[PDB]
RNA sequence: CCUUCUCAAACAUUCUGUUUGGUAGUGAGUGAUACUCUUUGGAGUUAACUUGAAAUUGCCUUAAA
């Protein structure tokens, strides 16, 4: 009832992968991902709804004494 | 069969017959530890040999030491069948330099020079050289 | 003063014994190129084993053809130069290549401390970092931090050891300090070992360099500033296990003995 | 009683080959600048680093004037085991107990044997007021306690407990102890041990939610207000001991 | 009674090995949800007024995983054996055997999910590596395959 | 006649080679025309100024630049079998085909017309002896270099696959697919045989 | 329809480094970052040129 | 499972110049004639090359629980 699991298959390593599918221009390339994002908080910046790193400590350092 | 003395070898970078004895010594009692080092200069050949006085403690220490991951090289641990004792490792220690010069006076070796040196005159003659002075 | 007849003649028949009758260059092209002139002396540095380089001042490259040269031999000739903490965070590549591209040499890659001893600590990842290398350059600060974070076989070579080089104007970094040292240390020193030992012998490198009357001039200022600093015995000219050439002997330094 | 894993009976070899090696290197500098046989060496002089607080690093060099020093036992570094020469100066200056000060002159013999104890220690030089506070909050005292027991070491709650020690050499309370501390004068060596050393408490003293994370920023803040300079030409770092 | 390819796991990776696994996994942490956020708001400040290379993290999801053995972009693989439909898991091991990809079952789901911002993992895996690591990774992988792959051959069999 | 070199070792024994002989006239000749579109890209990247000729670029340029190496003194041009046929030039010195060739028997013809050899593990004139440790250590400088172009990783891809292709569409015995892909990948650099 | 205030900025750092050789350009690491090809820079450029000069 | 001796003077200011001193290295092996000393023992030097840090025995305690 319980026998050994003979690895009929796995005995024999593969040498190439499984598919042949092109690598994508983007794994080598910067994100643009990354980029969209960058560009929208610079936007949320000019309008001024996100208050820069720089200037949030300013706001504490004013503030809380 | 197997015996009490054991072979370690890929030891780290500064694990001596002073950390060999203490460690092993949590497995029990050891009888004599050695360890194989340079004699130009006193440094580790990252080998060394073990004894334990029982025989079952050598095989214990041998299961859980085999392939042990130890500060950038695992340590290799290896039984001994009967014989093949713990024979000549000694501790050598950093060899330093003795200053043996002067003894023979100038004019011996002066003339000694002069021997050798026209000699070396008469030695690129030998093999298609020639060399004025 | 050495006389230059004999330089002539020395090096002359080293033309005669490098002018003798594979798809590689393992050993026969190294035996052809390399000089090694000999100093002999009375115990050098006699118990302290330092790692300084003495930088002798000859008047004529031989690292420039070298370079021009090195481009056309399978092992390349690329400038090395290890710095300080702060000055890789102040001085780029760019900069060097700015301001010495103007006579023509070409900083290869710019090594901080921090990369000897986290990515280049790997044994085989230093020794095939720094054997690619000829040029072994550091400032001041680092030189004596170097034999543990670089290891002994980057020392067993007279390439391999690096060169002490002053950066500091009143202990404040400057960019200019580097620009002209660079130049003198490249151009108008070479570089040498000092054992403990009798013997040393100082790598001139390829005999085909600097043609054989460069050559002798060479030889002459190597002279000019060995036997003024140091008291020594003998001075051999020697291609790779030669009938050695007997230059200098001396007589006179051996009756305090 | 416990098991001593294997990383770390290696840790402590790896760390005393680099403080055995370390100390002979400081000592072999320090004792060839004192014969004047200044021939070959890395500096034959002493330079004193002052950091203070955005973190200025001072470099001054130390003159013959004998200054005043409060010492502070640090815990460093990690896996070191002490060497002789640190059992003995630590021995001397009684501060084999972690988290304990002690005051002491410091003159040009005094400066050399400050080098070794350097990764061991934190030095500088207080105020009047780090000084007066300091005794007034902390200070012990051995003496015989009711007939029988003597190592009782109690408090400094009176001042007919300082005369009775001390008394004749000029001295009959706290704050002419505290007088002859701050002022350097001939006293210094009679009450220095008579206060033993001080038992400062540690920096956030606890492991648990709050507790651990404080002692991370206090631990990182460590390595950026103090460095192990490991050469023979090592500047003494003097820190702000107001703020400490 | 259990057949061999399941509890292939249960015989996972010993103490000492363990930790010397995170103590190089812990250094390939993937930035947190609030870091990366900020990282962008400090590009965002600088980028709105006035280069940098790719980032090794490790790789976590079964997916990503499965994906990346097989394809050869992984080195080491992390196998939880817990898990709560084994069969979401039980292919892998041998999958990475066939690929001969190193990999090396681990104690503690949620153990995995630590290295990771996770809750838990089931798998994570150490694609690409920094520099100065790359010793220390093939040395581990080296360690791995002796202290399990090799000491545990018959692991395909017994039941 | 031959040298014998591994599938690792032979890339890596071929830029030793250009790098000396910078002044000489040597010709290196491929079975596939896109596996001269990568050699002739890495080499003009590492700074060796080689000349491209392949069937995939047009006439004009085919004529105009192997017109160029004719009227030369010290160049250097990679060329493959097929295009390089019927217009060969005197001034040369060393014929090395680098893949196996075409046709076993034509390939006499081609060399009687500059020194013969050829590169066979998995497969007149002497041999050459050849030193193990002299081989130039770039390597895994290239490969940093393959996983970080793109344009070189693809050039790379397809000189790989269109080489093992031209491999496996050949006649003789021992040209048959028995060399494993462990070693032909790192050939043109690579972790995993694409 | 027009282009973007850095797209347009990342344009004039190239033709000011290059000019009209978009094979360097396109070989390029520090200003071209984003590995486009020739015809998609050239492209931008006649357009940025198009704008200004 | 800690990480490594990260700069000083004397003179000179050409916007930094000269001079002086500062470093004891993983192990194991391959290696083609020369250097001085010693008196027979190698003592110490002198090119270069191999290698996953490889290997079979040269006569203080709050860095805890």
């Amino acid at each position: 009832p319980y026998e050994p699991l003979i690895d009929w298959f796995t005995r024999h390593e593969e040498v190439m992968p499984l598919t042949a599918v092109p690598e994508p221009k983007r794994r080598f390339v910067p994100s643009k991902n990354e980029a969209k994002r960058v560009m929208k908080i610079v936007r949320a910046i000019r309008e001024g709804r996100i208050i820069p790193p720089k200037k949030l400590k300013e706001m504490k350092e004013k503030e809380k004494i | 069969e197997y015996s009490g003395i054991i072979y370690v070898s890929r030891l780290p970078h500064g694990f001596h017959e002073k950390e060999l004895s203490k460690y092993f010594a949590q497995f029990g009692d050891l009888k004599e530890v050695r360890l194989a080092r340079n004699k130009k200069t006193g440094n580790s050949r990252h080998y060394g040999f073990l004894e334990f006085v029982n025989k079952e403690d050598a095989m214990i220490a041998q299961e859980s030491m085999n392939n042990y991951l130890l500060m950038g090289h695992l340590l290799q641990v290896r039984v001994l069948p009967k014989g093949a004792k713990i024979e000549k490792l000694y501790k050598y220690k950093k060899r330093v330099l003795v200053e043996k010069g002067i003894t023979k006076p100038v004019k011996q070796l002066k003339d000694n020079m002069k021997q050798k040196h026209e000699e070396r005159i008469k030695k690129l003659a030998k093999s298609g050289i020639e060399f004025k002075w | 003063a050495i006389p230059r007849e004999r330089v002539i003649k020395a090096v002359n028949e080293l033309i005669k014994f490098t002018s003798k009758p594979l798809l590689e260059d393992d050993e026969e092209e190294l035996k052809k190129d390399l000089q090694l002139i000999v100093v002999n002396n009375k115990s050098f540095t006699g118990t302290s084993k330092s790692f300084k380089l003495k930088l002798l001042n000859v008047k004529h490259s031989f690292y420039k053809p070298w370079k021009e040269a090195s481009a056309t031999a399978v092992k390349d000739f690329k400038v090395l130069l290890i710095l300080k903490d702060s000055d890789i965070k102040k001085v780029s590549e760019d900069d060097l290549f700015d301001q010495l591209d103007s006579e023509g040499i070409k900083v290869d890659e710019i090594i901080c401390g921090k990369d000897l001893k986290t990515v280049y600590k790997a044994y085989e990842a230093r020794n095939a970092f720094i054997s690619q290398f000829s040029l072994i350059l550091a400032d001041d600060s680092i030189v004596t931090s170097l034999p543990k974070l670089m290891g002994g076989k980057a020392y067993n070579k007279v390439e391999t050891t690096p060169i002490s080089i002053r950066t500091h104007a009143n202990k404040e970094f400057s960019l200019t300090t580097l620009t002209n040292n660079i130049k003198k240390v490249y151009m108008n020193q070479l570089p040498v070992k000092l054992p403990r030992g009798t013997t040393l012998n100082v790598h001139l490198g390829n005999l085909e360099w600097l043609r054989p009357e460069e050559f002798v001039d060479n030889v002459e200022l190597i002279s000019e500033q060995l036997i003024k600093a140091y008291q020594i015995r003998s001075i051999f000219i020697k291609t790779n296990r030669s009938p050695v050439l007997p230059l200098y002997y001396n007589q006179d330094v051996l009756d305090e003995l | 009683n416990k098991f001593v894993r294997a990383e770390s009976i290696v840790a402590k070899t790896l760390a005393t080959s680099r403080e055995k090696e370390r100390i002979k290197r400081v000592s072999i500098l320090e004792d060839k600048k004192a014969k004047n046989e200044t021939q070959h060496i890395a500096s034959g002089k002493d330079f004193i680093l002052k950091i203070t607080e955005g973190l200025i690093r001072e470099k001054t060099t130390y003159d013959g004037k004998p200054a005043l020093l409060f010492i502070v036992r640090v815990r460093g570094p990690l896996a070191v085991n002490i060497p002789n020469k640190a059992f003995k100066i630590l021995s001397l200056l009684r501060l084999v107990e972690t988290n304990t000060g002690v005051f002491v002159k410091l003159t040009k013999n005094v400066y050399p044997l400050l080098k070794v104890i350097a990764p061991y220690v934190v030095i500088g030089k207080p105020s009047l007021s780090s000084i007066r506070s300091l005794i007034q909050k902390r200070g012990r005292i051995i003496y015989k306690g009711e007939n029988e027991a003597e190592p009782h070491e109690i408090v400094l709650n009176d001042n007919n407990i300082v005369e009775e020690q001390l008394g004749d050499h000029g001295i009959i309370c706290v704050e002419d102890i505290i007088h002859e501390i701050a002022t350097m004068g001939e006293s210094f060596s009679v009450c220095n041990f008579f206060l033993q050393p001080f038992k400062l408490n540690r920096e956030v003293s606890g492991f648990g939610s709050l507790n651990r994370l404080r002692k991370i920023k206090q631990r990182e803040a460590e390595s950026r207000t103090r460095q192990f300079s490991n050469a023979a030409t090592a500047p003494v770092i003097e820190v702000d001991i107001d703020s400490l | 009674k259990v057949p061999p390819t399941i509890a292939q796991f249960q015989y996972t990776l010993d103490r000492n090995t363990a930790a010397e696994t995170f103590k190089l996994f812990n250094k390939y942490r993937p930035e947190t949800a609030a870091e990366k956020k900020e990282r962008l708001t400090k590009e965002a400040a600088a980028v709105a007024e006035g280069a940098s290379p790719k980032p090794y993290a490790v790789k976590y999801g079964l997916n990503h995983v499965v994906a990346l053995i097989e394809n050869k972009k992984a080195k080491l693989v992390l196998i939880a054996n817990d898990v709560d439909p084994i069969e979401l898991v039980v292919f892998l091991p041998a999958l990475c055997k066939k690929m001969g990809v190193p990999y090396a079952i681990v104690k503690g789901k949620a153990r995995l999910g630590t290295l990771v911002n996770q809750k838990t993992s089931a798998v994570a895996a150490l694609t690409e590596v920094r520099a100065e690591d790359e010793a220390a990774l093939a040395k581990l992988v080296s360690t791995i395959d002796a202290n399990f792959a090799d000491k545990y051959d018959e692991v395909k069999k017994h039941w | 006649g031959y040298v014998v070199c591994d599938s690792d070792k032979r890339f890596l024994l071929l830029f030793s080679f250009l790098k000396r002989n910078q002044k000489k006239k040597i010709i290196v000749f491929l079975s596939s025309c896109n596996s001269v579109k990568y050699y002739a890209e890495l080499l003009n990247y590492i700074d060796l100024p080689v000349l491209e000729l392949h069937g995939k670029q047009k006439q004009q340029k085919r004529t105009n630049t192997f017109f160029e190496f004719c009227n030369a003194e010290r160049g250097i041009l990679i060329c493959t079998d097929v295009a390089a046929r019927g217009l060969d030039i005197p001034a040369v010195d060393w014929i090395i085909q680098f893949d196996p060739p075409d046709d076993p028997r034509d390939y006499i013809h081609r060399v009687g017309r500059g020194k013969s050899l050829m590169f066979l593990t998995p497969n007149p004139l002497n041999e050459y002896e050849f030193p193990e440790n002299k081989i130039a250590n770039v390597q895994s400088q290239l490969e940093k270099l393959i996983k970080s172009n793109y344009y070189l990783h693809q050039t790379a891809k397809d000189g790989y696959r269109s080489y093992l292709q031209a491999y496996a569409s050949h006649s003789l015995k021992t040209v048959y697919q028995i060399d494993k892909l462990d070693l032909a990948k790192v050939a043109k650099s690579y972790g995993f045989p694409v | 329809r027009s282009q973007s205030e850095r797209e347009e900025e990342w344009l004039e750092k190239l033709y000011k480094k290059h000019g009209d050789d978009y094979k360097k350009m396109f070989f390029d690491k520090k200003l071209n970052i984003y590995q486009q090809s020739e015809g998609d820079l050239k492209r931008r450029l006649l357009r940025w040129k198009k704008r200004n000069g």
